[PDB]
């Protein structure tokens, strides 16, 4: 909507600096390690070929107002977050143990904190078992 | 200063252990000098030639010494990189390893030597030589595949032994006196041991007509046997290096799930409307308008873990699409189901409606 | 005592018929005894060492003798174990079995001859070592494999053959005079086979460049066929067993197939509200608050049951997850087709509501 | 219900002799050859792993309950069921003749004994065909 | 009489060419006489045997031309059991085909030789042995392996040829001249031939030491090259073999296909109630209350065709299960469409009722 | 005429380039060529048939100098087809191709020589006969299954070199004095070598007891080892003519779909009723009642198109067949999902309606 | 029914001609040739023991009349006239030629005369194309 | 109708110049070489094959008005494009970038025009957005 574009233009401009309405590679990675992490240049490329449409290099405003207005059911997540739960399900039986996800969630990949893996459990653990199941948790988050 | 001690100290020991790149090169320069080191000992040993042999050998030796010394004592220093061992303890700690104890006494064996000796000198080489693996793998492979087709390899080995026994009997009966070759049984089962390998010297051969009438029938079959346990090694060979192909594939998936399923809670997390998301935020928060500057970030995290993890999903074999898409069938089971079930319903609303 | 007794008859029985632990290390020391007794044999042919070699010679076979004795006592005695042969009189109609019979044999021709002499007992050595494999698995394998692939066997024999046969004749032609080795087609045959089986003794060798060129020329492709064999016949191998795994496998599945479905007919039977459910309380009293407890055990069989027969329904092949899927997706296909009736139903029902 | 846990009470101190209210292996395995049945102890191990759910090695009173009160339905014992008995169908028919229980049942594994059999063909041979289907009869074992 | 003599001409036609069973020994035992009297010249040629061996090659190579004739006389008449040929044009006609010209050529050539012999009677040996394959299938077989791997055979061909030549001309400008085995080319690349191959014969071989490790450093490289096409050829034999029992297997599904399409057509065709269905009924009378039991009669036969046809289903494979299932798989998504298509319609009429 | 000239360039280049058919055949005769001039110089190297070897060697080496000029001159002129190159600056631009530097400096070579002389000459008769591959498919395809088969390749080079090794040096210790063979570790380790290889020249071998026994149980598992890598790159070679043959079956797929897609689309732009589809009937006019002519050629190129596509949609291999199922299967999925969604719409409206 | 049990009968005993109720493998032979077909001992044993239930190596009349009275649809022939089709179906499009059908129908297993064939394509070529479609050529053959 | 049947029969008479009333392969070709473009016998053969029904090399007038009449959808070309479209999805994702349309539809096979193309991504880019869905394409060919 248009307090929404008014939010996005001001991440824009947060993100283009220079204020040419293209986002540089190297703007979004000097902001990101002004967030406090550091990408590789490579990194950073294939991240703006996800959302690059137009094969320039950088990113016009529509493509940033729909990078932010794409909601994850558009993405269609789901059988994706089934097939990597079950990758970490050493069992085929549906579920997963808690003391899994809190090693492997922080410990593989981009490590999460304790409070990210907490509300985690919190999220997952609506039946308070500790076995979540992952098919009803992605199916959760798609809702 | 201290920061860059470590990375480098991480950085060595990455070298000095399993290599990827450079490392590698490294590995295989070393790996060269000690074989050109074996070679000029070869070269030594030829009398004609031992002059400048010798002569290069020893500075070429005494590279090699110095090269291993140095190697240890870096490889023992940069064993504290590791969280498992740290500081001077964990060092020596380390150092207890088999593998080390092997490495120290093939170095104190050689400067006792260099400060009959060609014995010595020789063995050494060969342990050395042993030792350049660093990780056993070929020899975990070649166990692993004898393992695996341990029935194949078993059958092939008895057939043959028989051939060579009975071949061997046969043909010392039937030259034991008109050819001085098989004077004894034993001269009769080194010629068959030789002849069935198809190595054939020809320092003894059956001569009487019988005999190698004989020799000709049982040999057929045992170079066939003895050929057998080749053949059967490379297969396993093959087959165990596409199974470890497979695990490495099936861990490199494992990564990526992790990091997919990371990278969208916290997108799922860092929602804008929805509140209680703090515990996410913070995180972002303790690593540094902002807000939608941190859910954009997120998001695109999240997008490009799911690509990565999708070309993660390479079928890479017949069986990783079926069990996939077995699960997927699963679930199109029981969705047809709740759909059975919803039917039901609403026929037997029918009735009620009717 | 007599339990015990009839318990230790059974596990000596086991051992010494196929064994899976311990009692395959007491095969592979009977083995090696009679190897070791074999080599020595060997060394005794040899005259030089004759002395010490036939003095622990003599010994050594002593041992073997009455270890052999002894084991074909026991067997016999534990022959009473399994249900098809008890009583003396089954432990004779064990006996009887071909194997028996030739085990025996081997014992009294040892016997007498302890009680020329070499070749009987290098024969001796010969058939024991013969014996020593107890089930014909090795020989079983062998010609299954045979068997199989008797195609190409019997192609590449044809082709080996005539190769061979054209080569000798050709360069006998080539060689007749001139070469001094081929003064006899009988020669030049014996030539070709040593030829193009590789074991090149090198006794006889083409000269003349015709007879070289020749030669040359039909070895090349002699070698390749004569080395086909082996390398057909590790295939077959290894294919064989993998079929024998796989049926290994089922057997596997199919023995806790009948564990699940005996665990979940008693707990479907142990319902405490269904009656007529005494038939399986009865079996559970009779291996004897307690009902409940009954029902609880029962269910916690069950389910152990379940996921034991589950992990026994591994993939293993892609056939195995194909037929596996394919019955679930003929289920499926009915299960739509019920549905098709059903809104072939509610469709014409629409007319009586319209 | 109310007196469902007390039943579920009386079996517990049954089983758990000390009373503690978490059921031991021993005390288990005890039980077991009272009822005249020996297992092995890695059997029990796995056992009380399949109904444990808190890695302790014992099952307090909620676990307890929860394995009691699962009816069949919800151990979705379809599938395997049909399985099986596909195993032990040689022809693929679907259907499989009554001798071959009586011997299969009666000699692998766990044998049963021939009033077990009896009632199994009883309530099998609904139609009083003998060749009994397995897919009818796990559905009304389901029921 | 005439039908029995109709009967067994086909029978004979049928042993004497493609045989099942007992002629299958039979031709076995004509092959072994031929074997034999092939060793028999063998020996004859020998010359202290000559003597016994001409006495009795005589004798056996009488019986093997008296069977050659008797044989290519039968076969020649009974030609006229198969359609294509009948009568004594037809068998001329059938005689005209290449392989009875070979057949006729020998005999013929046979006959006058019996009635410088030993060459043409060593020729006209290996050319029935040749004859003895009677239908080209192991030529065939191996042609067809060949083709097959026609660019690894060619790639192992070329590197190992080029190996052979590079290593020859090494050696012989290393050897040249202190070495005596090779003062020409010619003898430097027969020496490479017969090194590569793995024969060693040994009458030639590198003495200068940089000729010994010029022989070596390519010797290694060209074993193992001239060892591919073997186990090239294996692999590929295998995998025609498997190929050919593929496509037997799928003709011996597509006759029980038709004998069940037959029979399910019979018994559609044989419905009491049902009418117009004379034109079945008739052919049965032909065969030939009886109504009703000719449609038991032919539903019985419908019910065992497709029993048959059933178990000539089975997989045999991977991709034969897949392709079944496919077909199934697109069944279901056309009453998958058509399912949707009618609740298309319902929510259609929702407006309608509404 | 020039057009034509043009067309017979292009043919000319693609004969001389990778050709298909006839052009193979006379690439065939040139290779056939070459190799009769390296016989000729084999003989040539012969003294005593070296009068007509070197009469006929010269003619036929002026044969193949003046084809091989002729056609790098053809191969340079008709370098001007293809669009990468054009005019006599295309052509020189192609000539700096590395493969026409090696040609053309073989060329200059041999002229210079024509017009120590057999050193060089047989060089060049080895540089050409290099050269006759012309693309190095043979010399990709061994390098791709060697860096495929890596790790099998090292393990058995690492096991084999240390069996040698070892081996060599205990059967030196054994033989250093008694045998004169092994005087030295080098001729120690060349008989190592050429007996683990089965070349077994019997120049060397050992004769004392305890070092043939050495010999014997290590050179067992030398040549065990030393054969693995021949079979492992058989294998390799196998699995990568595989490969390459699914890519080209993949490639021979992607030409058709674009055919089908465009017939498809101009198909669905010739329809009569349609307006706006000038923009497809111009592509016909510029080729040139009709328009039904021209709708009617469209739709029938339309239907061919499909058909070719669909058979070259064959399975060719499990994988692409599960892959185009589970494509069709996510259809499915889909499907079934918008059913799921629509009953779920119908139940919803039945409280509106109730 | 009741004159459908009659002529049951009237068949049963024009096969057991001995008139003991059990169709006997020699009675079926002996009425198989009279009506002009000789069958393999082998043959008869594999038919008897299609519709045998009891095990007995016969036939008593219960299984007889369930024998004919099994409805064509019961059989479950759909899916292998389908398949067999689908076998001679050498295109995979779905239907066959005519010809293909005359040849085959008329040279294969249990060769079918002229006028079978010409009822065969007189109730397939229902739409009088000749290219029948094999597959509801079996759906019709099923109503 | 009788509108498109005259119509038809002026095509007919276009390509039977002989007007015989079948359409020789000569014919075809002649006409065809008149539009512009050569044949190969071989493919001229195959294209009255595919045609063909009655298996004379020609086609009579039912068979011409057949092949007019003949609409998309009884074609069912929904999964031949819709695999056509994938094999030239090198991604999977399910859709396609223009470029790659604009080089490859103009470069394979029978390489059209540009103004052909323009119309395919005109009624491809009903969205605009030139990562086309071949799915919906193809959906959309058949309405
Ligand atoms: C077949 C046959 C012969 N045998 C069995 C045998 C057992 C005892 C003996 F004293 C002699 C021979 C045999 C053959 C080979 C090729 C090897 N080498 C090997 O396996 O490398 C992988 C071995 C280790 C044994
Ligand atoms: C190819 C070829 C040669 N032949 C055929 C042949 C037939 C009769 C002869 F007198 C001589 C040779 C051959 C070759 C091998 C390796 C074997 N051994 C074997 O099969 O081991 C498994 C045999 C048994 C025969």
């Amino acid at each position: 909507t248009e307090e929404q574009i008014a939010e996005f233009k001001e991440a824009f401009s947060l993100f283009d600096k220079d204020g040419d309405g293209t986002i540089t590679t190297k703007e979004l990675g000097t902001v990101m390690r002004s967030l406090g992490q550091n990408p590789t240049e490579a990194e950073l490329q294939d991240m703006i070929n996800e959302v690059d449409a137009d094969g320039n290099g950088t990113i016009d405003f529509p493509e940033f107002l729909t990078m932010m207005a794409r909601k994850m059911k558009d993405t269609d997540s789901e059988e994706e977050i089934r097939e990597a739960f079950r990758v970490f399900d050493k069992d085929g039986n549906g579920y997963i143990s808690a003391a899994e996800l809190r090693h492997v969630m922080t410990n593989l990949g981009e490590k999460l904190t304790d409070e990210e893996v907490d509300e985690m459990i919190r999220e997952a653990d609506i039946d308070g078992d500790g076995q979540v199941n992952y098919e009803e948790f992605v199916q959760m988050m798609t809702a | 200063r201290n920061a860059f001690y470590r990375k480098l100290q991480n950085f060595l020991y990455n070298v000095l252990e399993r290599p990827r790149g450079w490392a590698f090169i490294y590995h295989a320069y070393v790996f060269l000098l000690v074989f050109s080191c074996l070679v000029l000992s070869v070269f030594s040993t030829i009398k004609e030639y031992e002059k400048s042999s010798e002569g290069a050998l020893y500075i070429l030796e005494i590279v090699t010494i110095v090269v291993f010394g140095v190697e240890y004592f870096v490889r023992i220093w940069a064993a504290g990189c590791c969280c498992r061992y740290r500081g001077w303890r964990g060092r020596l700690k380390f150092a207890r390893k088999p593998f080390c104890v092997i490495d120290i006494m093939v170095l104190i064996a050689s400067i006792a030597v260099l400060a009959s000796a060609l014995r010595s000198l020789r063995f050494l080489q060969i342990l050395r030589m042993i030792r350049m693996d660093r990780r056993g793998g070929t020899w975990k492979l070649l166990g692993s595949v004898v393992y695996a087709h341990s029935k194949e390899l078993v059958t092939a080995w008895y057939i043959g032994f028989l051939c060579l026994i009975l071949a061997s009997f046969l043909v010392y009966l039937a030259e034991k006196g008109e050819n001085d070759h098989f004077d004894t049984y034993a001269d009769a089962l080194w010629w068959g041991l030789i002849t069935l390998t198809t190595i054939g010297y020809g320092d003894k051969y059956p001569q009487t007509w019988n005999g190698r009438l004989l020799a000709a029938t049982f040999t057929l079959i045992g170079v066939s046997f003895f050929a057998l346990p080749a053949g059967i090694l490379g297969s396993g060979f093959a087959l165990k290096v596409q199974e470890q192909h497979r695990q490495k594939h099936f861990e490199k998936r494992r990564n990526p799930a992790a990091g997919l399923i990371q990278s969208a809670w916290r997108f799922y997390a860092t929602n804008l409307s929805r509140t209680d998301l703090h515990s996410t935020w913070q995180y972002y928060e303790r690593t540094v308008g902002l807000k939608v500057s941190i859910r954009a970030v997120c998001v695109m995290r999240f997008l490009v873990s799911k690509r990565k993890f999708k070309e993660s999903l390479r079928p890479y074999d017949v069986m990783d699409v079926i069990e996939q898409y077995s699960a997927g069938h699963l679930d199109m089971l029981s969705r047809i189901k709740s759909l059975q079930s919803r039917v039901d319903q609403i026929v037997g609303r029918g009735p009620a409606i009717t």
